[PDB]
RNA sequence: GGCCGGGAACUCAAAGGAGACUGCCAGUGAUAAACUGGAGGAAGGUGGGGAUGACGUCAAGUCAUCAUGGCCCUUACGACCAGGGCUACACACGUGCUACAAUGGCGCAUACAAAGAGAAGCGACCUCGCGAGAGCAAGCGGACCUCAUAAAGUGCGUCGUAGUCCGGAUUGGAGUCUGCAACUCGACUCCAUGAAGUCGGAAUCGCUAGUAAUCGUGGAUCAGAAUGCCACGGUGAAUACGU
């Protein structure tokens, strides 16, 4: 119950449980779970240490959790300091992908501000 | 010899051949239970033959086209009624009273200009 | 309406019981036109009630329905321009419709895992005078009794 | 965006201007209108003034901006705030 | 075998042409099968009748295209010669295919 | 509309039909899967040189009688107002008001 | 394998006819007009839906579809080209789509429609790629071929009330297609992330039967770009004492 530096739930199936890793989704969960031949209908509570080690070996094949987040920051930071249009849209807390701004855009702006 | 009947309901048309027999029913090369999953359709199909009590003495070969499950079942009922009344006219008074000889003329109304549906109007604001 | 033209529309008894009452109850429980999903729940609830009570399969439903039917309701009438609360009689069809609707709405507000189980509980309670439909009927009865002086 | 097989897009006149400028030695910023052209590693270290609707904005090409369009470093809308 | 298709916008001016072509192909000394009534095509259009705004005011028009088919089995060498100068009605399209 | 708009439309049509074969040939080379990289680059640079109005996507459908750029119908070549006015005088063959 | 020879019976196709007219019976009614019930019949009293809008009112809308009196400009209020803007954003309002779940989500298997478009076009089979798509390439100016497998539905299993195996907004990376040209400012695919949202205050809307509600399909516009508009089918309700 210690994979990729985080704790994982024990009472759910493997496919549901492994997606809790930052960077591992449902497709990635299935790929990892099938790469070592473990069924999707087994709780990790009842499972042995050797195949846990194999699961760790297979999940160690991607940039996940903190090692991912790092470059994401630079992926944003290089955009901000370069001075491009996306950097300016990032600075002001406004949409970057050319959506509406006359209305909506609450998620990028937050709750309404009474004057 | 063979007796023939036809039935129409919604966009569904069915044709039925009835012969003296023992109680065999065929619908598009499939059994009665292999075609209609819902028991309501089976009951509405078997209504008239059960009412006249000629269930185990006749054989039925049926073909259908168009519409859906309920429309096809209603077409089957209409066709069975027409074929049976063709076989014997003495039941003319009975099948009519059971509400089967009358052809169900209800249809689907079109879409009109300015409305989202046949009669549904858009939302209205006074001011 | 202004014309008195409308009439009664024919209904088909349900297949495996031949009862119009079950047909009407299924229609009341139906949503979105998905009938096939309605009689499934109705049948599951009916069989669960039949096995739980052990009295019958259809008589338990009839007894629960009878326990809830009211006989008086309240409407508004006027004589000199002032509105009132006047008690009036209920026709049998209206009694059955009100009872079924109250039972359905009471069932829809619970915390179980299936709708058929909620239906089983509500019909059981109605047959043994514990459901909220009993409270509805009693409150209607007592509001009708309170406004008794205005009965012409 | 654009297909991978087609390759990057650039205007002929701009390409000739920048190649001549690089060959002849570093010069003054090049005045241009084509905001839709892509930036090249050849264009590194030169200054290009690009149109934005009413003016020409100088931009100095750095190494990190290779791969984008010339129109992403010159805005066209002016906004300070509300009230 | 020669099959002929006939198209028209009206169901009366095409019936006369069909009758005349079948009766004239009968006389040359061949056998004719038909005519075959084929499904018509309905094309519907809708337009706005106001020169400015007034969205919910429209006219709906339609165009009906009729269709007939005839066949000739084992024709005469003179049947085609006779049919090359039939001079059908103006407003009917005729298509011949061997 | 104006006269200048129709003049621009006709000039665009003429230029578009003048350069059909050359543009088709250049687009065929560009879309080709197996070709030299320098050949593709030169073909792109050559296609970029041809006038913009030669592109058949620069044209806008306009009414034949008035020139209106909105409410166009391809089957008739006229806007809705012109189609209605012509059709109600029995000048479009076979067209009549529908009902069902 | 209607697959073949065959057949014109059936469905259907498209032309012409029949039928429904208070026609018949009984009662009331001023013998009438008319109303009520009944026989028969597929349909009974305007069978269902559509087109059809009197004389006029609002000095209602449109001089930017078009036409037109008067006034106004004429090396400019006329004409050409490139780039930008019509897509901005502390805010308020109208009309919609997706949800807040168990009558449900997810996986596998299995049935039943109507209507319409296609020549600079619809583009099948086969091969390649996880996918959007790519290569090669028959048929079709069409009751022939393509678009193009309907979905809800049914059987089995899993989920067991959790902001969840509900929700898919936002954001990063990698791509496909159209078009000279996807930065401002296109559409779609894969991987990664996973916001508000637990049924909505004062108020307010639509609908009388194949109607409301719910699920799918097509077209015009158009190089590319629908949650809008115009059409087509599947399932299929509750209630109307009375003014
Ligand atoms: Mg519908
Ligand atoms: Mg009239
Ligand atoms: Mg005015
Ligand atoms: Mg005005
Ligand atoms: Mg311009």
């Amino acid at each position: 119950a210690r994979i990729a530096g985080i704790n994982i739930p024990d009472h759910k199936h493997a496919v549901i449980a492994l997606t809790s890793i930052y960077g591992v989704g449902k497709t990635r969960s299935k790929a990892i779970l099938a790469a070592a031949g473990i069924a999707e209908d087994v709780k990790i509570s009842e499972l042995s240490e050797g195949q846990i080690d194999t699961l760790r070996d297979e999940v160690a094949k991607f940039v996940v959790e903190g090692d991912l987040r790092r470059e994401i920051s630079m992926s944003i930071k290089r955009l901000m300091d370069l001075g491009c249009y996306r950097g300016l849209r990032h600075r002001r807390g406004l949409p970057v992908r050319g959506q509406r701004t006359k209305t909506n855009a609450r998620t990028r702006k937050g709750p309404r501000k009474p004057i | 010899n063979q007796y023939y009947g036809t039935g129409r309901r919604k966009s569904s048309a069915a044709r039925v051949f009835i012969k003296p027999g023992n109680g065999k029913i065929v619908i598009n090369q499939r059994s009665l239970e292999q075609y209609f999953g819902r028991e309501t359709a089976r009951m509405v199909v078997r209504q008239p033959l059960e009412l006249v009590d000629m269930v185990e003495k006749l054989d039925l070969y049926i073909t259908v086209k168009g519409g859906g499950i309920s429309g096809q079942a209603g077409a089957i009922r209409h066709g069975i009624t027409r074929a049976l009344m063709e076989y014997d006219e003495s039941l003319r008074s009975e099948l009519r009273k059971a509400g089967f000889v009358t052809r169900d003329a209800r249809q689907v109304e079109r879409k009109k200009v300015g409305l989202r549906k046949a009669r549904r109007r858009p939302q209205f604001s006074k001011r | 309406p202004r014309r008195r033209v409308i009439g009664q529309r024919k209904i088909l008894p349900d297949p495996k019981f031949g009862s119009e009452l079950l047909a009407k109850f299924v229609n009341i429980l139906m949503v979105d036109g998905k009938k096939s999903t309605a009689e499934s729940i109705v049948y599951s609830a009916l069989e669960t009630l039949a096995q739980r009570s052990g009295k019958s399969e259809l008589e338990a439903f009839e007894v629960a329905l009878e326990n809830v039917r009211p006989t008086v309701e309240v409407k508004s009438r006027r004589v000199g321009g002032s509105t009132y609360q006047v008690p009036v009689e209920v026709r049998p069809v209206r009694r059955n419709a009100l009872a079924m609707r109250w039972i359905v709405e009471a069932a829809r507000k619970r915390g179980d895992k299936s709708m058929a189980l909620r239906l089983a509980n509500e019909l059981s309670d109605a047959a043994e005078n514990k459901g909220t439909a009993v409270k509805k009927r009693e409150d209607v009865h007592r509001m009708a009794e309170a406004n008794k002086a205005f009965a012409h | 965006p654009r297909s991978l097989k087609k390759g990057p897009f650039i205007d002929l006149h701009l390409l000739k201007k920048v190649e001549k400028a690089v060959e002849s030695g570093d010069k003054k910023p090049l005045r241009t209108w084509s905001r839709r052209s892509t930036i090249f590693p050849n264009m590194i270290g030169l200054t290009i003034a690009v149109h934005n609707g009413r003016q020409h904005v100088p931009v100095f090409v750095t190494d990190e901006m290779v791969g984008h369009k010339l129109g992403e470093f010159a805005p066209t809308r002016t906004y300070r705030g509300h009230a | 075998r020669i099959r002929i298709r006939l198209k028209a916008f009206d169901h009366r001016l095409i019936d006369q042409a069909t009758a005349e072509i079948v009766e004239t192909a009968k006389r040359t000394g061949a056998q004719v099968r038909g005519p075959i009534p084929l499904p018509t095509r309905k094309e519907r259009f809708t337009v706005l009748i106001s020169p400015h705004v007034n969205k919910d005011a429209r006219d709906q028009y339609e165009i009906r295209t009729h269709l007939r088919l005839v066949d000739i089995v084992e024709p005469t060498e003179k049947t085609v010669d006779a049919l090359m100068r039939l001079d059908l009605a103006a407003g009917v399209d005729v298509q011949i295919s061997l | 509309a104006k006269q200048s708009m129709k003049a621009r439309e006709v000039k665009r049509v003429a230029l578009a039909d003048k350069y059909f074969a050359k543009r088709a040939e250049l687009k065929a080379i560009i879309s080709d899967v197996n070709a030299s990289d320098e050949d593709r680059w030169n073909a792109v640079l050559k296609l970029q040189t041809l006038p913009r109005d030669s592109s058949p996507s620069r044209q806008r459908n306009r009414c034949r009688q008035t020139g209106r750029p909105h409410g166009f119908l391809r089957k008739f070549g006229l806007s809705r107002i012109k189609v209605r006015e012509a059709a109600m005088r029995g000048e479009i063959p076979g067209l009549k008001k529908a009902s069902w």
